[PDB]
DNA sequence: GCCTATCGATGTATATATCTGACACGTGCCTGGAGACTAGGGAGTAATCCCCTTGGCGGTTAAAACGCGGGGGACAGCGCGTACGTGCGTTTAAGCGGTGCTAGAGCTGTCTACGACCAATTGAGCGGCCTCGGCACCGGGATTCTGAT
DNA sequence: ATCAGAATCCCGGTGCCGAGGCCGCTCAATTGGTCGTAGACAGCTCTAGCACCGCTTAAACGCACGTACGCGCTGTCCCCCGCGTTTTAACCGCCAAGGGGATTACTCCCTAGTCTCCAGGCACGTGTCAGATATATACATCGATAGGC
């Protein structure tokens, strides 16, 4: 059998507005950090706490410019979040120039 | 390595943010928006570690650093 | 104790050095850090209550960030106090739009 | 080593006041922790630059009222007040 | 006879007011509207002349921020008018309330 | 007819003109017609807010006058700096 | 050259930047050289600003900046619409910006 | 009653970028806010920077690392240059 | 079905002319800055201890990645009809000049309680160390959603 | 409306380590005393904020008509979604350097604090020049008209 386009989908925001893990990967995450980091000063050691707030906190604001894109779409009669509508998110925010 | 930020992370990142459906153009812009707020935070951490005589960021300058771009986080050392 | 003599709980004599050394003004009055307890404990209790509340309709009986997110995010007043901060490990609010769920 | 403070024990205790068997974390500790030293620079920031707007030079319990009024929003700042005027009057009272 | 057709004149509007620094709200009516809001809050209250026209700049600079807003919303949608749902996105994705 | 006005509802003292010249100046080609009371709440919302704070800031100065300083203090208080009216 | 301001090669005053710093309740001891810094910060920030308005005086053949001069210097600019772009700037008005979609065919 | 600005510091500015361009008394007020702004914001992260590190005292260099946080990217590297000449020269003499 | 000549309809921008109101500049004064000097503690230095981040290895699992079909949604096109724009004449009230009053801002001077500092004392509070119960888990059944009949 | 059937709920056993006590100890809060600036309090001046009327005059209001933008419908398509399969590296467990954060004590220079002295800095009063404001020009924007092509 199959489940329809969609129904899965609403399992999923179900099951993942449940719970508090961290949904991003940890070490992909730590190599970003520290290749961006070195661009400023070279050889910078982390304490795992920094990268784990820094973890969260991208986290939460990915999260809610993510409710903020599912809102500009919904403004547009869609149920597909494209580049446009975070482009407008941010924008509204004050967030990108 | 900003394509480590997989294609199912960013999809998980928008189901709980409520999305039910993503075009397929959502994961460059995503990521391309997580590398600029990096930057922007580690940034201002690092400089907080430069002024103290200090190779090692601490937690509480990325606290700070947060803080002040008005996002203020609690638990991780303030 | 200044503490058991205004009746709180919080500390009074520490609420008060670290008015003193965090550079806010020249001087502080003596009535300045008793009310200053009085109201952190009062916003403490608002908190602690709302979050055992939600704790005790999860049944957990020890509070977890999840349960501070839940408490502070479901009462108007708290998420407006905490409305650009950001609880680690706290979650988001169930919510689905009315638009996304199937007629 | 170092010596370090924290709002933990004084919230432990505001805890059994609210709930007496329930219990926290220690994440949720340092949250509240953090919580109540996030609202005191506040509540001393507003305080510091209303006194520093009237040449005032004393920070008394009347700048912390009106700070605690233009923080707080409309009925967490009546509880408070009632609460911090209440503190002041019995602490007063009392020798 | 001579008659321009929708938005036509609206055009020249937008050029014209776009390029003045005149205060668009008249000042009398907005006076006795902020002083009945602060007689809410406080009776036996007086004003300076200076008070009422800083809070005039300040609201006109916000409801013209906030149309800006409101007409791109308008434009994400496929629209040219401006509607009060556009208001209310725009003012949720800001966070206000 | 010489007996008296209607005594209007000031909220509407902020007339349509005045909405839609805001508007203008905003860039808007086309306005709709439900947008005028709308506007006038999210007005009236903004200036309770901020005369709120600035009476708060006048009674604690125990003064009877809001000065233009008040008013000035209560927007920065709220990411609203005000440049060229004191301070 | 007794002042302080001589010795810094600076317009905008020293001892009051100092004075300012000490009875603002920055902190218990302001340093010797933080006056200066500042000063020399503020002197460069109000140069920019001032030099980026009167070119837009001169652009509109007007021989005084008004604030709408102000008002344009720095949201033109991307560094300084950054540092001010969530201020007010009373009787400035808004940059002429009409959108693509608006504009007749 | 005495009232101090920053006015005739900001007119000799403008004396020296445009020497012959005037500015109104409204452009005046709209500055000195401006000057004042500025100046609230950076000694503020400067006590708060010298509050972090347990420190006590203001230096040159914590007003350079506020400047940094505080001023975008191009101004920031122009202003901390003109800071450091400043201090430098004064500190010569 | 053009789109290209062309009208006379209004709007904008640019030209010279004469005022005023506000902008430069000067004058006198005084309050704040500059120049002495002091004592003292805050910051810089060197030196030591030890946590703590770094890199390495291996295993095992989950997760990520690639491929496929197909169906549900984005998008273009079309038609309909009500709402919004534009112009007219008429009416309302904002704007600016008066009028008059007086509450309230803003200053000085007084003086006395509150607070700033110091010293001696003690117990709250923090960490060391310990333990016991609760929660994450794991797997087994029932359960409730569902997916085409 | 109906079944089987994936996928969360529900339940009991297990069990690991973190939350909750109990103690030793130190350094920070408390008590007591003294001294000095600072702030509530009285008093007086006069600035400017309050209401109103009078009068002009441009904005606001009300109404009509016409056009075009919004909204619903339909149809085509492609691009996502959900599943299976194979691949990759994240996670974890452990051990081990050693670099750097945190302490310690010592020491010298920078900064507060005081006093004296005067020159930079604005209030006040002023003359005149940029700019408000014109109405004149001269020239564009824009249906509407109707001509071939």
């Amino acid at each position: 059998h199959r489940y329809r386009p969609g129904t899965v989908a609403l399992r999923e925001i179900r099951r993942y507005q449940k719970s508090t893990e961290l949904l991003i990967r940890k070490l992909p995450f730590q190599r970003l950090v520290r290749e961006i980091a070195q661009d400023f000063k070279t050889d910078l050691r982390f304490q795992s706490s920094a990268v784990m707030a820094l973890q969260e906190a991208s986290e939460a604001y990915l999260v809610a410019l993510f409710e903020d894109t599912n809102l500009c779409a919904i403004h547009a009669k869609r149920v597909t979040i494209m580049p446009k509508d975070i482009q407008l998110a941010r924008r509204i925010r004050g967030e990108r120039a | 390595n900003i394509q480590g930020i997989t294609k199912p992370a960013i999809r998980r990142l928008a189901r709980r943010g409520g999305v039910k459906r993503i075009s397929g153009l959502i994961y460059e812009e995503t990521r391309g928006v997580l590398k600029v707020f990096l930057e922007n935070v580690i940034r201002d951490a690092v400089t907080y570690t430069e002024h103290a005589k200090r190779k090692t960021v601490t937690a509480m300058d990325v606290v700070y650093a947060l803080k002040r771009q008005g996002r203020t986080l609690y638990g991780f050392g303030g | 104790t200044r503490s058991s003599r205004a009746g709180l709980q919080f500390p009074v004599g520490r609420v008060h050095r670290l008015l003193r050394k965090g550079n806010y003004a020249e001087r502080v009055g003596a009535g300045a850090p008793v009310y200053l307890a009085a109201v952190l404990e009062y916003l403490t209790a608002e908190i602690l209550e709302l979050a055992g509340n939600a704790a005790r309709d999860n049944k957990k009986t020890r509070i977890i960030p999840r349960h501070l997110q839940l408490a502070v995010r479901n009462d108007e007043e708290l998420n407006k106090l905490l409305g650009r901060v950001t609880i680690a490990q706290g979650g988001v609010l169930p919510n689905i739009q009315s638009v996304l769920l199937p007629k | 080593k170092t010596r370090k403070e924290s709002y933990a024990i004084y919230v432990y205790k505001v805890l059994k006041q609210v709930h007496p068997d329930t219990g926290i974390s220690s994440k949720a500790m340092s949250i509240m922790n953090s919580f109540v030293n996030d609202v005191f620079e506040r509540i001393a920031g507003e305080a510091s630059r209303l006194a520093h707007y009237n040449k005032r030079s004393t920070i008394t319990s009347r700048e912390i009222q009106t700070a605690v009024r233009l923080l707080l929003p409309g009925e967490l700042a009546k509880h408070a007040v009632s609460e911090g005027t209440k503190a002041v009057t019995k602490y007063t009272s009392a020798k």
